[PDB]
């Protein structure tokens, strides 16, 4: 069904990325000079920090300039809603392309079809494109991460001659919020050789990685960054978090961290260019 | 067309 | 006494009067007087996009005005500390 | 001024058929029916109500004239505010170029210069 | 705060900590401890704290609450707004507002007074109402915070500037008037800068915004409010002048030479002969050219000159007890003027009478009709002479109206503008000279 | 320097309060010099001190007396000739 209040499509998890990319390229979207994915995290409330706003404004401006694809969760609650609102504002002012990928089961209201979705999770209507994964139907745990990672890896495998970047289209992961899902996404991106940029100074896991960029120090940083999260998390959760931290830090050159001191203009662009 | 393409894809 | 009156620039006042005259002659039946007589007899018988653009330019303006504090050497002192 | 003179001539003389005479008089009377001269006063249908009319006409003309003069001088202070030194230097360049790229001979002796130049 | 938190008696409850920080105005601690990424927030949770911050004049806390997922539109309910206006509105400000309403009445001031009365006694633009409430009480920071959320930012700034100026014209309290005046100047500067920047970004969107009339913000647009406030600075900006010039020239290209247009005016066929390259078929060219306000103005001035010449000819050469054909033509032309005056009177009648030059023109028309009535009495030569006198008065006042037309040209417009003030001062000087 | 100090002090104080400032201005000390602030400023030709908004407001209030300072002058002039208009709603008095 097409949400109107863009295009929302329900696709199974076991879907070949090649077919989706061919569909998008043939008649829906043009070749993408750049592609950036943002992992907001489990939290549905995004704190409008003094610095995060400018960072993401610069990110969206860069994406518009380069005609990039912005991938997010698409949830109307949290950072994704802010990104969608900023995309709509820029559109009101070359078209920006935003894809929100989520799980159909977690969606609160399901409308089948040109059915219109009008306001359990809620998705932002600002996003121009949306994808709903459905393998564990009516399943609380998130399952879109696998498809997102597979699609990102396939797009990395692609090759565009027009782009100045040699061969494959550039892809940059982004991490501003903390959470287990964010850490898993960072691990998958690192295993995929696609660089990720972590916003140091904001978020729990992001700041932990920034400080790391051993095991006891990692645990102490994780506890300090998210006291409530570490207190609620069990010992097995802490062990898994430390394992993922060690796995991601094994490849430091890929990950890039924005310095807390660095707060000038065009810092996001500089960091992304350095990572690429 | 578009509906047929979507059905073929899935 | 007159030198003081002429000290004040009349350019702004003339521009104001120009606006008045332009509004008078624009919101008016654009017909010459010889042919305007029949005009009276004949007479007797989007926004959201503009406001959004205004808000965007407001965001840019607010950033520009707030950058003034950037020139202060406080940031360097904080980095040093 | 001419509008005032037209108003005065209309009120004083009626149906003056001499087109040359009326055309000259309309312009000529208001200026000389004022500080310049007083032919209208000699010419001066109730008189007891006529005298205030000429009095007010003269008062209005005088006040308008003084206002014009003072406004003109005030306007002039702005023109003189701008320095004329740069403009004079510009004109100096123009004159120097005119007199330099020219046969450096006085006018009494320049006549033969053109004949020599042609050949 | 440390005693309240470490005590553990109310550590679980966060609203108490937030209220405590708000009361003492500890912004940094509020941003650090109470507000954190882990914590979840809802607007209903903040409602009361936001209201208290508004009451206590805590602009920074208001901004912080707005940033952290607070919907100002939903919060500003009718009950909240009426309660705020009824109780937390200072009596001194209400007295000043009444004084302004009585002594210095204005189109916008009566509107805001009606809005205030409606909310005080018992929801089109709640944001505008809140901004007005902040402005009337000379709250600089809170007013700016609210303004950052309004949709009509430049329009709101102009309205605030005008309202603050008319409020500062009061004399009940000097300090409040000075604060209002400085705040008005600040908002005028903000509006000018915002419109400049925006006009630099884009031109057509800027002009659309300028001419746009809000959903009854005050019943007026940015330009009208600037004019009413005598904001010469805002209108003198390049963008507004360019807009006015485009309006004046219409479809005609603004860069085309004026002498070309003047020459082609007399000679019709040149209109579509390659001259006057129109900004946007020969018939289309002709209609566009003749619909131009500049061409209409030139035609009107030529017609007025011809009418004055005919009037002077009638008075000087052809005046008889019985009207002649030139006199009938003069009557027709003055009737055309009269019907044009009626048409213009239908609109802005209050402004029609208020204008000094407009009242002068109406008085001249009345004088002309009176002179016609006097001249109709051919039986008595005295009546005819009185009608002739009235006709002379009509001629002079018509010349005054003609003088008004010349103001358009830049060459001699400022000259007349200066002449008026010089005339006033010289009249006073001549009065003193007269006395001694 | 002392003139500047006095001007700033009186401005600041007149901004804080109005009635206390005026009482201070008209107050005569226990024979400091036999004169008040206003008289001393006048004798020194301190035009700067008197030109300040507070002093001008005080003088205007003294000039208009009980009549409200914000009322239109033309109303007062018109009512002067016509006595009955005095208590007919015009000239709203500041204070039967
Ligand atoms: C005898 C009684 C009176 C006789 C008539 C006497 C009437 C009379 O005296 O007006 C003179 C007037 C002068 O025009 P004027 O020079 O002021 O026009 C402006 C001027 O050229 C400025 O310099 C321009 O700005 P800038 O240089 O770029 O900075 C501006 O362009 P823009 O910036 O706005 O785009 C121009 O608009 O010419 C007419 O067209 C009026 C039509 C009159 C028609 C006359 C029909 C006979």
């Amino acid at each position: 069904g097409d949400i109107q209040f863009g295009k929302y499509l329900r696709l199974s998890c076991d879907t070949d990325s090649e077919t989706l990319y061919e569909l998008l390229t043939q008649h829906w979207h043009l070749k993408t000079p750049n592609l950036v994915i943002s992992v907001t995290g489990g939290a549905k409330n995004f704190a409008l920090k003094p610095r995060m706003r400018k960072i993401f404004s610069r990110l969206i401006y860069i994406a518009q300039s380069k005609g990039a694809w912005i991938l997010t969760g698409g949830t109307h609650y949290g950072l994704m809603k802010y990104i969608g609102e900023v995309v709509r504002d820029n559109t009101i002012s070359e078209n920006i392309v935003a894809i929100g990928i989520a799980a159909w089961g977690m969606v609160s209201n399901r409308d089948t079809l040109s059915a219109q979705y009008i306001m359990l999770y809620i998705l932002d209507n600002n996003h121009t494109h949306l994808l709903l994964v459905d393998n564990g139907c009516h399943g609380h745990p998130t399952v879109e991460a696998k498809l997102r990672n597979q699609l990102e890896k396939y797009i990395s495998e692609r090759t565009s001659q027009d782009s100045n970047y040699g061969g494959k289209i550039p892809i940059v992961c982004f991490a501003q919020g903390g959470g287990r899902e964010t850490l898993k996404a960072i691990n998958t991106s690192v295993k995929s050789k696609i660089p990720c940029v972590v916003v140091e100074g904001s978020g729990q896991i992001a700041d932990v990685i920034a400080s790391l960029v051993t095991s006891s120090m990692v645990k102490e940083k994780l506890v300090r960054f998210l006291p409530r999260t570490v207190s609620r998390l069990p010992e097995e959760e802490i062990e898994s978090w430390i394992k993922w931290l060690k796995e991601i830090l094994e490849s430091s050159h890929l990950l890039t961290v924005i310095k807390m001191e660095e707060a000038g203009d065009e810092i996001v662009s500089n960091a992304i260019s350095y990572a690429l | 067309d578009l509906v047929n393409f979507i059905q073929a894809n899935f | 006494y007159t030198v003081g009156i002429v000290q004040e620039n009349n350019d702004q006042v003339w521009k104001f009067q120009r606006y008045f005259l332009v509004q008078e002659y624009c919101n008016r039946l654009n017909i010459p007087f010889p042919f305007v007589v029949f005009a009276y007899f004949y007479m007797v018988v989007e926004d959201n996009e503009t406001l959004a653009w205004e808000g965007v330019m407001k965001e840019n303006y607010l950033v520009k005005i707030n950058t003034k504090a950037n020139d202060n050497s406080e940031e360097m002192r904080h980095r040093f500390r | 001024m001419v509008a005032f003179g037209v108003a005065r001539q209309g009120i004083l003389r009626q149906n003056e058929q001499r087109w040359r005479w009326i055309f000259r008089s309309v312009i000529y009377e208001p200026y000389l029916a004022m500080f310049g001269q007083v032919p209208s006063d000699v010419d001066s249908f109730p008189e007891w109500i006529t005298i205030p009319l000429v009095c007010i006409y003269m008062l209005s003309t005088n006040i308008l004239l003084v206002n014009l003069l003072v406004a003109m001088f005030g306007y002039t202070v702005g023109i003189v505010q701008e320095n004329n030194d740069q403009v004079w230097k510009f004109q100096r360049y123009f004159l120097v170029q005119e007199y330099c790229n020219r046969l450096n001979i006085p006018f009494p002796f320049v006549v033969f210069a053109y004949f020599y130049m042609v050949v | 705060y440390k005693a309240f938190s470490t005590n553990e008696q109310d550590k679980d409850n966060w609203n108490g900590q937030l209220k405590l920080l708000l009361e003492w105005n500890q912004l940094d601690l509020a941003s650090d401890e109470i507000f954190t990424n882990d914590r979840r927030w809802e607007s209903a949770d903040l409602q009361e704290v936001m209201f208290t911050a508004l009451i206590k004049d805590r602009p920074k806390f208001v901004r912080l609450f707005l940033e952290n997922g607070l919907n100002l539109q939903k919060f500003l309910t009718n009950e909240v707004l009426t309660e705020l206006f009824s109780t937390h509105f200072s009596t001194l400000v209400y007295r000043n507002l009444q004084i302004a309403k009585n002594s210095y009445n204005d189109a916008l001031l009566t509107f805001v007074w009606k809005l205030v009365a409606n909310f005080r006694r018992s929801t089109r633009h709640p944001l505008q109402a809140l901004f007005i409430w902040a402005i009337l009480q000379n709250k600089k920071e809170l007013s700016k915070v609210i303004w950052e959320q309004t949709k009509g930012c430049t329009l709101a700034a102009l309205g605030a500037s005008k309202l603050l100026k008319t409020l500062a014209k009061v004399k009940n309290d000097i300090n409040a008037a000075g604060e209002s005046e400085e705040l008005a100047n600040e908002y005028e500067t903000r509006a000018v800068e915002l419109f400049t920047e925006c006009y630099s970004n884009d031109e057509d969107l800027a002009e659309q915004l300028l001419v746009y009339s809000c959903e009854a913000w005050g019943g007026s647009n940015c330009l009208e409010l600037a004019v009413e406030a005598t904001d010469q600075h805002f209108i003198a900006q390049p963008g507004v002048q360019n807009f006015l010039s485009k309006q004046w020239y219409g479809e005609i290209s603004r860069d085309t030479k004026n002498w070309k247009i003047i020459l082609c005016l007399f000679i019709i066929p040149l209109v579509g002969c390659g001259l006057v390259s129109f900004r946007k078929k020969l018939l289309w060219y002709y209609v566009a050219f003749f619909t131009s306000p500049f061409v209409v103005f030139s035609w009107n001035v030529v017609f007025y000159i011809a009418f004055l010449l005919l009037f002077a000819y009638v008075l000087l050469m052809d005046f008889h007890s019985v009207p002649h054909t030139p006199e009938l033509i003069l009557y027709a032309l003055v009737f055309v003027l009269f019907c044009d005056e009626v048409r213009q009177w239908y609109m802005n009648g209050v402004n029609y009478f208020t204008d000094l030059w407009n009242v002068m023109d109406t008085l001249g028309l009345f004088y002309f009709i009176a002179g016609i009535v006097f001249r109709l009495h051919s039986s008595n030569k005295s009546s005819l002479y009185s009608g002739r006198v009235i006709f002379c008065l009509d001629y002079i006042i018509f010349t005054l109206r003609l003088i008004h037309i010349f103001t358009v040209s830049r060459n001699l417009g400022p000259k007349i503008i200066m002449l008026q003030r010089m005339l006033i001062d010289v009249f006073f000087f001549l009065f003193l000279f007269a006395v001694w």
